[PDB]
């Protein structure tokens, strides 16, 4: 079985480019990471930087997460992101994505590694 | 050592 830490890098790490290509980027990385395979995977986002400069996140600052665990941890800084959102006809198989890129924080869960 | 397993959100 994957772990929590490579089912991480696998649904959201994209360093290979800086920021969307175009508005077929969802499209094709939901699929690409297998993320379209029983079903249409809803939502995922997708972090435009280095894995060094994620894991990093991890030593920056506290935040209670959403479900009020104490280890979520919000970056300093804003980081290139593509959120990936299911149209309302998509249907499986046939799994369409709207892709919107944006700079924003992003705020991690972790664990021991 | 500490290493993200989970997106809890952005910005």
């Amino acid at each position: 079985k994957e772990t929590a830490a490579a089912k991480f890098e696998r649904q959201h790490m994209d360093s290979s480019t800086s920021a969307a290509s175009s508005s077929n980027y969802c499209n094709q990385m939901m699929k690409s990471r297998n993320l379209t395979k029983d079903r249409c995977k809803p939502v995922n986002t997708f972090v435009h930087e280095s894995l060094a400069d994620v894991q990093a996140v991890c030593s920056q600052k506290n935040v209670a997460c959403k479900n009020g665990q104490t280890n979520c941890y919000q970056s300093y800084s804003t980081m290139s992101i593509t959120d990936c959102r299911e149209t309302g006809s998509s249907k499986y198989p046939n799994c369409a994505y709207k892709t919107t890129q944006a700079n924003k924080h992003i705020i991690v869960a972790c664990e021991g590694n | 050592p500490y290493v993200p397993v989970h997106l809890d959100a952005s910005v």
